RNA sequence: AUGCGAAAGCAGUUGAAGACAAGUGCUUGUCGUUCGUUAAAAUGGCCU
């Protein structure tokens, strides 16, 4: 388990799982986390190279997937973003708030 | 500053000022910061909470912290607090709401087992017990707001 | 209006409306001070409700139902906040028992 | 429409235009001109369904015998009313509670 | 019990047998609520041990 | 169960796995505690009827 | 009862013409009729 007692509620959550069973992408609204499965706590780094466990995006996150263990694909309420896992940095952006 | 209120208004705000802007802002800009800021350091938050400046920023920062942050981390940071202002805060609470009571419960769990004195604890228990009495009274009030034998009769009609 | 038997009497008299405006002052006051210590004003409200709710339901549509919903929200918030009050009260019981054992 | 294919039976509102009782049932042969019958619902009903809700006035299903002597109407209140068409008289079959 | 108390209040004030049962029911729920009220204190107490 | 936690709080803090060591107790207390408010509502409506008929 | 929102709730909504039926030109009521907007009843219950 891992139960925080938050008194704010998102209607919109998602989560995705690494293929080697280790990285759990827990996407709440707007602020993703990457956790190690074995303790259900945030990925605490000794390297600390700005691939930190907590991410902030623009608006409420609709859907995250990982296509391989090379790219995390995130969709919020306005855009769609494609991010690496090799490095804590965004790669591709796509505007959707027309549609 | 319209530019700074706008970069508050913006959701994402990467590393630098979100590290250390409380040392820069510590009135109105601070209010915009406390209602909206993506990342805020828990140390700064708790130090503002136990700062006795008390513009109901207690209520607001208590709301912000128990919304965004997790109770175990809150436990360890309130453990890294200093006890004298903890006495100040609990004394102020029993002097004179949801986020406030959540914070009181959390700091009770943070101090734990050891260092609580007789006068303090009897004052606290009288306070919370009177409030439990009137609270349950108000809840019962809330439920309240949620809510053939004329065998012989002698009368007369008007004719 | 101080003693509850007198309050049932004054309710029977005022039910013989101006009782609706009584409800109005009680409602505005309650939604402006929910954590009140006094034991007269919620006594007034509970006794009015448990005596003559029917014509209160059937009297009007606007002037009562607005602030009805207001104090309804208020006291529902109170019933949300009750269980953590129980939790704190339990913790204070624990600490009192521990300090007593430290004494004995 | 009849099941063998010889007959068609339907309603009308010109007797609303020409009467208090609004609807008129007609039934007509197709390939030959053997049968041509017309009667108002104001006769076919009772009078005791006048002083009730509108629901027992709303005909919701229609069917005819293949030869041409029985007509079944089905009301919006769960009563199946069958009219033998000779004297144009009725009989009740009561089971349903919905239409 | 809520819905029957909603319905039959007239027969309640008419009849004495049920007035016996309602006063005892007043005790038992008040007896039961005291039990479940004490339940939360011992649950929160165990939170203090974490 | 009130008195057990008064005394051996030291060793209880000492063990890590509070939840899995006290699984059953945690469950039972969860049961009664979150049952409570329905009982509250029923008590309120009961007392409303009670006063309403035994005042007259 | 719609919009927003968490299972809390938070705001607002309930208005027009027509045609007909009844009681006595008048009142109510009805709508297998139109506009405008974010808008309970005919003793009649489940197969082998």
């Amino acid at each position: 388990i891992s139960l925080p007692n938050f008194n704010h509620f998102s209607n919109s959550v998602s989560l995705a799982w690494s293929q080697d069973g280790s990285l759990i992408f827990h996407g709440f609204d707007d602020k993703l986390q990457i956790l190690d499965f074995d303790t259900f706590k945030k990925f605490e780094s000794l390297e600390n190279t700005k691939t930190v466990s907590e991410f902030t995006l623009d608006s409420e996150i609709q859907t995250v997937k990982l296509i391989n263990d090379t790219n995390l694909i995130v969709a919020t309420r306005t855009t769609l973003n494609a991010i690496n896992l090799l490095r804590g940095q965004v790669i591709n952006s796509f505007d959707l708030y027309p549609f | 500053p319209k530019t700074l209120t706008f970069l508050l208004t913006h959701p994402l705000f990467p590393l630098s000022r979100t590290r250390n802007l409380l040392s820069l802002l510590r009135p109105r800009l601070f209010k915009q910061a406390i209602v909206t800021c993506p990342n805020l350091p828990l140390n700064e938050l708790l130090e503002e909470l136990f700062s006795i400046r008390n513009r109901e920023l207690l209520l607001d920062i208590s709301f912000r912290i128990l919304q965004d942050f997790t109770r175990d981390s809150i436990k360890q940071e309130m453990k890294k607090l200093s006890k004298l202002d903890v006495q100040n805060f609990i004394e102020f609470i029993t002097s004179g709401s949801t986020q406030l009571f959540q914070l009181l419960s959390l700091v009770l769990d943070s101090i734990g087992l050891f260092s609580l004195e007789g006068a303090l604890l009897e004052n606290l228990t009288l306070y919370i017990d009177k409030q439990v009495e009137i609270a349950e009274r108000n809840t019962e009030l809330w439920n309240l707001i949620d809510t053939a034998l004329p065998t012989y009769t002698m009368e007369y009609l008007d004719i | 209006w101080t003693e509850p038997e007198i309050k049932k009497f004054i309710l029977t008299k005022i039910n013989t409306d101006h009782l609706s405006k009584i409800f109005l002052t009680i409602s505005k006051s309650i939604t402006q001070n929910p954590w009140n210590e006094e034991n007269l004003l919620p006594l007034w409200l509970k006794w009015l409700l448990t005596l003559k709710s029917g014509e209160l339901n059937s009297i009007k549509d606007k002037h009562t139902k607005k602030n009805c919903k207001h104090l309804k929200s208020a006291l529902r918030s109170s019933e949300e906040i009750l269980p953590v009050l129980l939790g704190i009260q339990g913790r204070l019981e624990m600490l009192r028992r521990q300090a007593k054992l430290r004494e004995d | 429409i009849s099941s063998n294919g010889k007959l068609l039976a339907h309603m009308c509102k010109d007797v609303s235009t020409k009467d208090h009782e609004h609807k008129s049932i007609s039934v007509v042969s197709l390939f030959d001109d053997s049968v041509n019958l017309s009667f108002p619902l104001g006769s076919i009903l009772s009078s005791q369904t006048q002083s009730l809700s509108y629901n027992t006035r709303y005909v919701s299903s229609m069917a005819i015998d293949n030869m041409g002597q029985q007509l079944a109407v089905g009301f919006a209140s769960g009563v199946i009313s069958i009219v033998s068409l000779a004297d144009l008289q009725i009989r009740l079959l009561k089971w349903h509670i919905d239409s | 019990v809520a819905v029957v108390l909603e319905l039959y209040g007239n027969t309640l004030e008419s009849s004495p047998v049920l007035q016996e049962l309602m006063i005892d029911l007043k005790t038992k729920v008040r007896h039961e609520i005291h039990k479940s009220k004490e339940a939360q204190r011992i649950e929160g107490m165990l939170q203090l041990l974490t | 169960v009130k008195w057990c936690l008064i005394i051996h709080g030291g060793y209880l803090v000492s063990i890590p796995n509070l939840m899995s060591t006290l699984s059953s107790l945690h469950s039972t207390l969860k049961r009664r505690s979150d049952l409570l408010p329905r009982l509250l509502a029923l008590d309120a409506r009961l007392d409303c009827t009670i006063n309403k008929f035994k005042t007259l």
